[PDB]
Protein backbone atom coordinates (compact mmCIF):
# COMPACT_ATOMS: atom_id res chain seq x y z
CA UNK A 1 0.00 0.00 0.00
CA UNK A 2 2.85 2.33 0.92
CA UNK A 3 6.14 0.42 0.78
CA UNK A 4 7.09 0.90 -2.89
CA UNK A 5 5.71 2.64 -6.00
CA UNK A 6 4.57 -0.75 -7.40
CA UNK A 7 2.06 -0.84 -4.45
CA UNK A 8 0.30 2.15 -6.05
CA UNK A 9 -1.97 2.10 -9.08
CA UNK A 10 -1.37 5.24 -11.20
CA UNK A 11 -4.70 6.66 -9.91
CA UNK A 12 -3.73 6.28 -6.25
CA UNK A 13 -0.33 7.84 -6.96
CA UNK A 14 -2.13 10.85 -8.55
CA UNK A 15 -4.19 11.21 -5.35
CA UNK A 16 -1.00 11.41 -3.23
CA UNK A 17 0.58 13.98 -5.53
CA UNK A 18 -2.63 16.04 -5.61
CA UNK A 19 -2.73 16.07 -1.78
CA UNK A 20 0.91 17.38 -1.70
CA UNK A 21 0.47 20.00 -4.44
CA UNK A 22 -2.62 21.44 -2.68
CA UNK A 23 -1.01 21.35 0.83
CA UNK A 24 -4.15 19.39 1.86
CA UNK A 25 -2.85 18.38 5.28
CA UNK A 26 -3.47 18.98 9.01
CA UNK A 27 -0.04 20.46 9.77
CA UNK A 28 3.22 21.52 8.09
CA UNK A 29 4.88 18.42 9.65
CA UNK A 30 2.35 16.11 8.00
CA UNK A 31 3.03 17.72 4.58
CA UNK A 32 6.84 17.33 5.01
CA UNK A 33 6.35 13.61 5.86
CA UNK A 34 4.26 13.16 2.69
CA UNK A 35 6.89 14.86 0.46
CA UNK A 36 9.63 12.57 1.97
CA UNK A 37 7.38 9.56 1.21
CA UNK A 38 6.94 10.73 -2.40
CA UNK A 39 10.79 10.98 -2.81
CA UNK A 40 11.27 7.44 -1.43
CA UNK A 41 8.64 6.04 -3.84
CA UNK A 42 9.90 7.74 -7.02
CA UNK A 43 13.64 7.28 -6.29
CA UNK A 44 14.13 10.26 -8.71
CA UNK A 45 17.47 12.05 -8.19
CA UNK A 46 15.69 15.48 -8.15
CA UNK A 47 13.72 14.63 -5.01
CA UNK A 48 11.22 17.25 -3.97
CA UNK A 49 12.33 19.50 -6.88
CA UNK A 50 9.82 17.57 -9.05
CA UNK A 51 7.01 19.19 -7.00
CA UNK A 52 8.47 22.68 -6.20
CA UNK A 53 11.31 23.51 -8.70
CA UNK A 54 10.41 22.03 -12.12
CA UNK A 55 12.89 22.08 -15.00
CA UNK A 56 12.04 24.54 -17.86
CA UNK A 57 9.03 23.31 -19.84
CA UNK A 58 8.12 20.63 -17.26
CA UNK A 59 4.41 20.44 -16.33
CA UNK A 60 4.16 20.83 -12.47
CA UNK A 61 0.39 20.07 -12.30
CA UNK A 62 -0.34 16.78 -10.39
CA UNK A 63 -0.98 14.93 -13.69
CA UNK A 64 2.24 16.48 -15.10
CA UNK A 65 4.29 15.26 -12.12
CA UNK A 66 2.82 11.77 -12.33
CA UNK A 67 3.71 11.62 -16.07
CA UNK A 68 7.29 12.75 -15.41
CA UNK A 69 7.73 10.03 -12.74
CA UNK A 70 6.09 7.34 -14.92
CA UNK A 71 8.35 8.18 -17.88
CA UNK A 72 11.50 8.45 -15.76
CA UNK A 73 10.98 5.08 -14.09
CA UNK A 74 10.23 3.47 -17.52
CA UNK A 75 13.33 4.99 -19.11
CA UNK A 76 15.64 4.09 -16.20
CA UNK A 77 15.01 0.35 -15.73
CA UNK A 78 12.64 0.48 -12.77
CA UNK A 79 9.34 -1.13 -11.92
CA UNK A 80 6.17 0.90 -12.42
CA UNK A 81 2.64 1.23 -11.12
CA UNK A 82 0.38 -1.65 -10.10
CA UNK A 83 -1.59 -2.89 -13.21
CA UNK B 1 10.54 26.67 28.59
CA UNK B 2 11.56 29.11 25.81
CA UNK B 3 11.78 32.92 25.34
CA UNK B 4 10.35 32.77 21.82
CA UNK B 5 6.99 31.72 23.37
CA UNK B 6 6.20 35.03 25.12
CA UNK B 7 3.84 37.49 23.33
CA UNK B 8 5.20 40.66 21.71
CA UNK B 9 4.64 43.36 19.09
CA UNK B 10 6.44 43.27 15.75
CA UNK B 11 8.76 46.22 15.09
CA UNK B 12 11.40 47.27 12.50
CA UNK B 13 11.76 48.50 8.90
CA UNK B 14 13.02 45.50 6.87
CA UNK B 15 14.77 46.11 3.48
CA UNK B 16 13.96 46.47 -0.23
CA UNK B 17 14.17 43.06 -1.97
CA UNK B 18 13.89 41.87 -5.59
CA UNK B 19 13.06 38.77 -7.66
CA UNK B 20 16.18 37.06 -6.16
CA UNK B 21 14.96 37.41 -2.56
CA UNK B 22 14.87 33.72 -1.63
CA UNK B 23 18.14 32.96 -3.50
CA UNK B 24 19.80 35.22 -0.82
CA UNK B 25 18.53 32.88 1.95
CA UNK B 26 21.28 30.37 1.25
CA UNK B 27 24.10 32.93 1.54
CA UNK B 28 25.82 35.04 4.23
CA UNK B 29 23.45 36.00 7.05
CA UNK B 30 20.35 35.07 5.03
CA UNK B 31 17.79 37.32 3.26
CA UNK B 32 16.22 40.29 5.15
CA UNK B 33 12.47 40.59 5.97
CA UNK B 34 11.08 42.61 2.95
CA UNK B 35 10.14 46.24 3.75
CA UNK B 36 6.69 45.38 2.26
CA UNK B 37 6.04 42.55 4.76
CA UNK B 38 7.30 44.65 7.69
CA UNK B 39 4.75 47.34 6.73
CA UNK B 40 1.96 44.80 6.95
CA UNK B 41 3.06 43.31 10.32
CA UNK B 42 4.39 46.31 12.25
CA UNK B 43 2.61 47.03 15.58
CA UNK B 44 0.62 43.75 15.47
CA UNK B 45 0.67 41.60 18.61
CA UNK B 46 1.83 38.00 18.34
CA UNK B 47 1.28 35.22 20.88
CA UNK B 48 4.56 33.41 20.07
CA UNK B 49 7.33 33.51 17.53
CA UNK B 50 5.68 30.60 15.71
CA UNK B 51 2.55 32.77 15.27
CA UNK B 52 4.73 35.55 13.79
CA UNK B 53 6.29 32.98 11.38
CA UNK B 54 2.79 31.91 10.14
CA UNK B 55 1.98 35.59 9.58
CA UNK B 56 5.09 36.20 7.44
CA UNK B 57 4.27 33.29 5.06
CA UNK B 58 0.58 34.35 4.82
CA UNK B 59 1.66 37.89 3.81
CA UNK B 60 4.10 36.41 1.26
CA UNK B 61 1.20 34.35 -0.21
CA UNK B 62 -0.73 37.63 -0.78
CA UNK B 63 2.21 39.63 -2.15
CA UNK B 64 2.49 39.75 -5.92
CA UNK B 65 6.20 40.60 -6.13
CA UNK B 66 7.12 37.98 -3.48
CA UNK B 67 4.76 35.10 -4.43
CA UNK B 68 5.27 35.39 -8.21
CA UNK B 69 8.65 33.68 -7.64
CA UNK B 70 7.13 30.50 -5.95
CA UNK B 71 5.45 27.64 -8.00
CA UNK B 72 1.75 26.61 -7.62
CA UNK B 73 2.62 23.90 -5.03
CA UNK B 74 4.70 26.27 -2.89
CA UNK B 75 1.92 28.88 -3.18
CA UNK B 76 -0.55 26.36 -1.66
CA UNK B 77 1.87 25.87 1.22
CA UNK B 78 2.39 29.58 2.08
CA UNK B 79 -1.40 30.23 1.81
CA UNK B 80 -1.76 27.96 4.85
CA UNK B 81 0.98 29.87 6.73
CA UNK B 82 3.37 26.95 6.08
CA UNK B 83 7.02 27.73 5.28
CA UNK B 84 7.83 27.11 1.52
CA UNK B 85 10.09 24.20 0.50
CA UNK B 86 13.66 25.07 -0.55
CA UNK B 87 15.54 23.45 -3.49
CA UNK B 88 16.67 19.91 -2.57
CA UNK B 89 20.35 20.90 -2.35
CA UNK B 90 19.63 23.39 0.44
CA UNK B 91 17.74 20.84 2.58
CA UNK B 92 19.31 18.85 5.43
CA UNK B 93 17.34 15.67 6.22
CA UNK B 94 13.90 16.38 7.68
CA UNK B 95 14.61 20.15 7.50
CA UNK B 96 13.29 20.94 4.02
CA UNK B 97 11.72 24.45 4.29
CA UNK B 98 12.92 28.08 4.73
CA UNK B 99 13.77 28.89 8.37
CA UNK B 100 13.58 32.24 10.27
CA UNK B 101 16.89 33.15 11.94
CA UNK B 102 17.71 35.78 14.58
CA UNK B 103 20.81 37.71 13.55
CA UNK B 104 21.72 38.65 17.13
CA UNK B 105 20.64 35.44 18.97
CA UNK B 106 17.77 35.65 21.50
CA UNK B 107 19.88 33.62 23.95
CA UNK B 108 22.33 36.58 23.67
CA UNK B 109 19.72 39.29 24.21
CA UNK B 110 18.54 39.71 20.59
CA UNK B 111 14.97 40.89 20.07
CA UNK B 112 12.40 38.23 19.24
CA UNK B 113 9.98 40.26 17.11
CA UNK B 114 12.27 42.99 15.75
CA UNK B 115 12.11 42.39 11.97
CA UNK B 116 15.50 44.13 11.53
CA UNK B 117 16.93 41.26 13.59
CA UNK B 118 15.24 38.51 11.52
CA UNK B 119 16.60 36.76 8.41
CA UNK B 120 15.22 34.09 6.05
CA UNK B 121 17.64 31.11 5.74
CA UNK B 122 17.80 27.70 4.04
CA UNK B 123 18.34 24.69 6.40
CA UNK B 124 21.90 24.22 5.01
CA UNK B 125 22.87 27.86 5.64
CA UNK B 126 21.13 28.12 9.06
CA UNK B 127 22.89 25.05 10.52
CA UNK B 128 26.22 26.36 9.39
CA UNK B 129 25.61 29.73 11.04
CA UNK B 130 25.03 28.12 14.45
CA UNK B 131 28.05 25.81 14.11
CA UNK B 132 30.18 28.95 13.70
ZN1 LIG C 1 19.36 31.15 13.89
Amino acid sequence: LKHSISDYTEAEFLQLVTTICNADTSSEEELAKLVTHFEEMTEHPSGSDLIYYPKEGDDDSPSGIVNTVKQWRAANGKSGFKQ
Amino acid sequence: ESKRNKPGKATGKGKPVGDKWLDDAGKDSGAPIPDRIADKLRDKEFKSFDDFRKAVWEEVSKDPELSKNLNPSNKSSVSKGYSPFTPKNQQVGGRKVYELHHDKPISQGGEVYDMDNIRVTTPKRHIDIHRG
